[PDB]
């Protein structure tokens, strides 16, 4: 175990901290930033670059320079989420395995096909390398987070990530779990329900908690994994490409590094634009060695963005209908993220809960990395933690299909983890010696309007006439909000028991193997 | 685990406040860290007696004590709730027997007695191959030993259990329920051959060769099967087993022959007609399983594995006691009044 450290992989920006001699240390990295960009890149020379110097060199040499990552584990090719990043993203995403995977030039002619967990797995390295020239000593072990609405496949593919840095994952923290222990550890007031808001680079997460003097209870959850800072960058730089088309005539996409130029520029402007009413964005060198001079209004951000800031109020109103709790009932609203710096979002946040401030206890960047520290303290079992418990939840509905492409509910979302629920369910036609177990995630009553986890081949059915063969089908939800699925013959049969194979759509043991053998080659 | 002792130690502060169902959340979370915690388990145990749950309070005592046997604080606990659950479960014994003598207080010309004996019988085939899988419907089972007919596009297998099972019945109440004597190993095997006889007539009558499972329990490899059933039919004749409250030893007979589970397949079945063997020559009508309680059975068979029989006996109870309900609620006469 050694000493654990806590992991923020924020979608833009990462932090860690480690819980040492009673309290917790954000740690800067070799540029002395306690925020690391979430960024990888290959220079022509073939060096591989993590961090600031990744994201420094980007309108340089954008098509090896490697983000976003976050916004692709988890997910298959055509996820119009994925299709939507992929217009605003430099580098090469290639479909392998139903999955978008990234193509880079790593130097000296020669190109690699990298998985979106081995760009997540250098940005842990990098995490991992900061906390060890601070520790002066090794780091195999750290908390990480995850967004409370990522989905089975998004938090195994963090796992995945984790183990290809070579750091055993020992806990998968809720972001907003871990931002509500950086706000509840050093209260002593009791029982209080707090609105965690955290809307980051990428992902969006409403959670309620009751805290209590070290009981930190997720009462509901509810978010979009695919709503952030990266949705409010590409809205206005998409407003000033069709801008530029309008004025010159010239199509800004036919360059990466004109786009990638634009990207940088909307960001200072984004942040500008959070303390000032315009900010002006000036691209020397744009597009065809010619200029690029626009002024971008507070007004005109809002406006390009408005849709989306009032979509981040839903999941408020729905925690809050599941809880079956008032708007009065929340003692304290908590940002988290750059993001709750935009004035707009500030300002729907407080008029939805009729004038009331939110809280200034936490920092709105660090508190994740914060949480994810004091839980690595506590996993740690040296550190002199307190009686910390996480009572935190699973997101979405688990159901398998059943005959008519029927959602057949076994874990309610909101549902506690680590939790158990078995159905008994029966074959279909005569002799029928498999069950393909299709598992999906979603409210809705039918499978085709929710999301499939995965597919289970259940296989040594013995034969028997149709609807008699009494097959139990078993849903584990861990400690980390991740699924198993086992079953068992309810009936009197032979030693050679049902076996149950996943969908090989994730990583396989040997592809992990590979990836972690390849990453110590850099490490 | 320190995250256990972390939930126990908040779920004790949380009772201590009077915010029970937090504590309760704590409790069930400590276990879920650490199934096999003696002191949660105890301490929850307290938590339930607290809410007058003796049943349940005793059950994580005894399961405590099960894991650690010289734990004092569950010790103490329960040679407390030791006799309190004996006169629970007894209480419930002596309202059943108060319903079986109110069933034979029924007149001797009752016309809805006879109807309902009569559906009864078809509803207890039908609930003993439905438990197994069987999608025979009562109408069907009725037609199948009515009229000796094949219902059209159902499989032989499926018919074949129903008709095994009715000979089985016949068997049972003409040549045993009536006889004086032992019950022998040879009565349950004539049973099992008319269960499983037009299925399997080769394995019908006969122990099993090879290891079977049964859900998630693992009966004896079947070399030790001969000596198992001598010991349970030894204890079935015995003069301890015949002091037992009837619907003990009828529950006790099932659960033991199940776990034994001699057979290749139709043990279920089986027990199910030895439960109501023993019950009969009590005096007790014979109690049905309904498909509908399955996972239920399930639940109360895996606490039996895990070393408490008790919920599979208070099951079995239930059983005995909705029966005896459904027999009094059917041949109810409703008296005429003159308005005088
Ligand atoms: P086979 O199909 O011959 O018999 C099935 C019956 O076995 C009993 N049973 C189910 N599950 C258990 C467990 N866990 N332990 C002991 N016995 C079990 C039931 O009576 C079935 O009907
Ligand atoms: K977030
Ligand atoms: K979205
Ligand atoms: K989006
Ligand atoms: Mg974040
Ligand atoms: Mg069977």
């Amino acid at each position: 175990s050694g000493t654990v450290v806590g992991i923020d992989l924020g979608t833009t920006y990462s932090c860690v901290g480690v819980f040492k001699n009673g309290r917790v240390e954000i740690i800067a990295n070799d540029q002395g930033n306690r925020i690391t960009p979430s960024y990888v890149a290959f220079t022509p020379e073939g060096e591989r670059l993590i961090g600031d110097a990744a994201k420094n060199q980007l309108t340089s040499n954008p098509e090896n320079t490697v983000f976003d990552a976050k916004r692709l584990i988890g997910r298959t090719w055509n996820d119009p989420s994925v299709q939507q990043d992929i217009k605003f993203l430099p580098f090469k995403v290639v479909e392998k395995k139903t999955k978008p995977y990234i193509q880079v030039d790593i130097g000296g002619g020669q190109t690699k096909t990298f998985a979106p967990e081995e760009i997540s797995a250098m940005v842990l390295t990098k995490m991992k390398e900061t906390a060890e020239a601070y520790l002066g000593k090794k780091v195999t072990h750290a908390v990480v987070t995850v967004p409370a609405y990522f989905n089975d496949a998004q938090r195994q593919a963090t796992k995945d990530a984790g183990t290809i840095a070579g750091l055993n994952v020992m806990r998968i923290i809720n972001e907003p779990t871990a931002a509500a222990i950086a706000y509840g550890l050093d209260k002593r007031e009791g029982e209080k329900n707090i609105l965690v808001f955290d809307l980051g680079g990428g992902a969006f997460d409403v959670s309620l908690l009751t805290i209590d003097n070290g009981v930190f209870e997720v009462v509901a959850t509810n978010g979009d994994t695919h709503l952030g800072g990266e949705d409010f960058d590409q809205r206005v730089m998409e407003h000033f490409i069709k801008l530029y088309k309008k004025k010159t005539g010239k199509d800004v996409r036919k360059d990466n590094r004109a786009v990638q130029k634009l990207r940088r520029e909307v960001e200072k402007a984004k942040r500008a634009l959070s303390s000032q009413h315009q900010a002006r964005i000036e691209i020397e060198s744009f597009f065809e060695g010619e200029d690029f001079s626009e002024t971008l209004t507070r007004a005109k951000f809002e406006e390009l963005n408005m849709d989306l800031f009032r979509s981040t109020m839903k999941p408020v109103q729905k925690v809050l209908e599941d809880s079956d709790l008032k708007k009065s009932d929340i003692d304290e609203i908590v940002l988290v993220g750059g993001s709750t710096r935009i004035p707009k979002i500030q300002q729907l946040v407080k008029e939805f809960f009729n004038g009331k401030e939110p809280s200034r206890g936490i920092n709105p960047d660090e508190a994740v990395a914060y949480g994810a520290a004091v839980q690595a303290g506590v996993l740690s079992g040296d550190q002199d933690t307190g009686d910390l418990v996480l009572l935190d939840v699973c997101p979405l509905t688990l159901g398998i299909e059943t005959v008519g492409g029927v959602m057949t509910k076994l874990i309610p979302r909101n549902t506690v983890v680590p939790t158990k629920k078995s159905q008994i369910f029966s074959t279909a036609s005569d002799n029928q010696p498999t069950f393909t177990i299709k598992v999906y995630e979603g409210e809705r009553p039918l499978t085709k309007d929710n999301h499939l986890l995965g597919t289970f081949d259940l296989t040594g059915i013995p034969p028997a006439p149709r609807g008699v063969p009494q097959i139990e089908v078993t849903f584990e939800i861990d400690v980390n909000g991740i699924l198993r699925v086992t079953a068992e013959d309810k009936g009197t049969g032979n030693k050679n028991k049902i076996t149950i194979t996943n969908d090989q759509n994730r990583l396989t043991p040997e592809e992990i193997e590979r990836m972690v053998n390849d990453a110590e080659k850099f490490a | 685990s320190l995250e256990a002792r972390a939930a126990l130690n908040q779920a004790l502060e949380m009772k201590r406040q009077g915010k029970r169902e937090k504590a309760q959340k704590l409790f069930m979370h400590a276990l879920k860290m650490d199934p096999d915690f003696v002191d949660a388990l105890t301490e929850f145990g307290i938590f339930s007696e607290e809410d007058k749950d003796i049943i349940q309070a005793d059950y994580l005592y005894t399961r405590a004590l099960t894991i650690s046997p010289y734990h004092e604080k569950a010790l103490v606990n329960r040679d407390r709730t030791l006799p309190l659950v004996e006169e629970i479960d007894q209480r419930y014994f002596s309202i059943i027997d108060s319903k079986v003598k109110k069933v034979m207080s029924i007149p001797k010309g009752n016309s809805a007695l006879r109807r309902v004996m009569e559906e009864t019988y078809y509803h207890h085939i039908y609930h003993t191959v439905a438990i197994e899988g069987n999608t025979l419907t009562l109408s069907e089972i009725r037609h199948i030993l009515e009229t000796r007919y094949a219902v059209p596009g159902k499989s032989d297998e499926e018919q074949n259990e129903v008709i095994g099972m009715h000979a089985a019945m016949k068997y049972i109440n003409t040549t045993l329920v009536s006889r004086i004597g032992s019950v022998t190993i040879s009565d349950v095997l004539e049973i099992h051959r008319r269960v499983l006889g037009y299925v399997d007539p080769v394995e019908a009558g006969r122990f099993r060769t090879t290891q079977v499972l049964v859900g998630h329990h693992i009966p004896p490899h079947p070399q030790d099967v001969e000596k198992q059933m001598q010991e349970f039919v030894q204890w079935l004749n015995s003069e301890e087993a015949m002091n037992l409250h009837p619907v003990e030893f009828a529950a006790l007979a099932h659960y033991k022959l199940v776990y034994i589970a001699p057979f290749i397949d139709g043990n279920g079945r089986t027990s199910r007609l030895l439960m109501n063997l023993i019950l009969m020559q009590a005096g007790y009508p014979p109690i049905t399983i309904r498909k509908e309680q399955r996972s239920d059975y399930y639940h109360v068979l895996e606490a039996a594995n895990e070393g408490d029989v008790r919920p599979f006996i208070r099951f079995i109870a239930k059983c005995t006691e909705t029966t005896l309900d459904t027999l009094l609620f059917a041949t109810t006469e409703y008296s005429v009044a003159l308005p005088e």
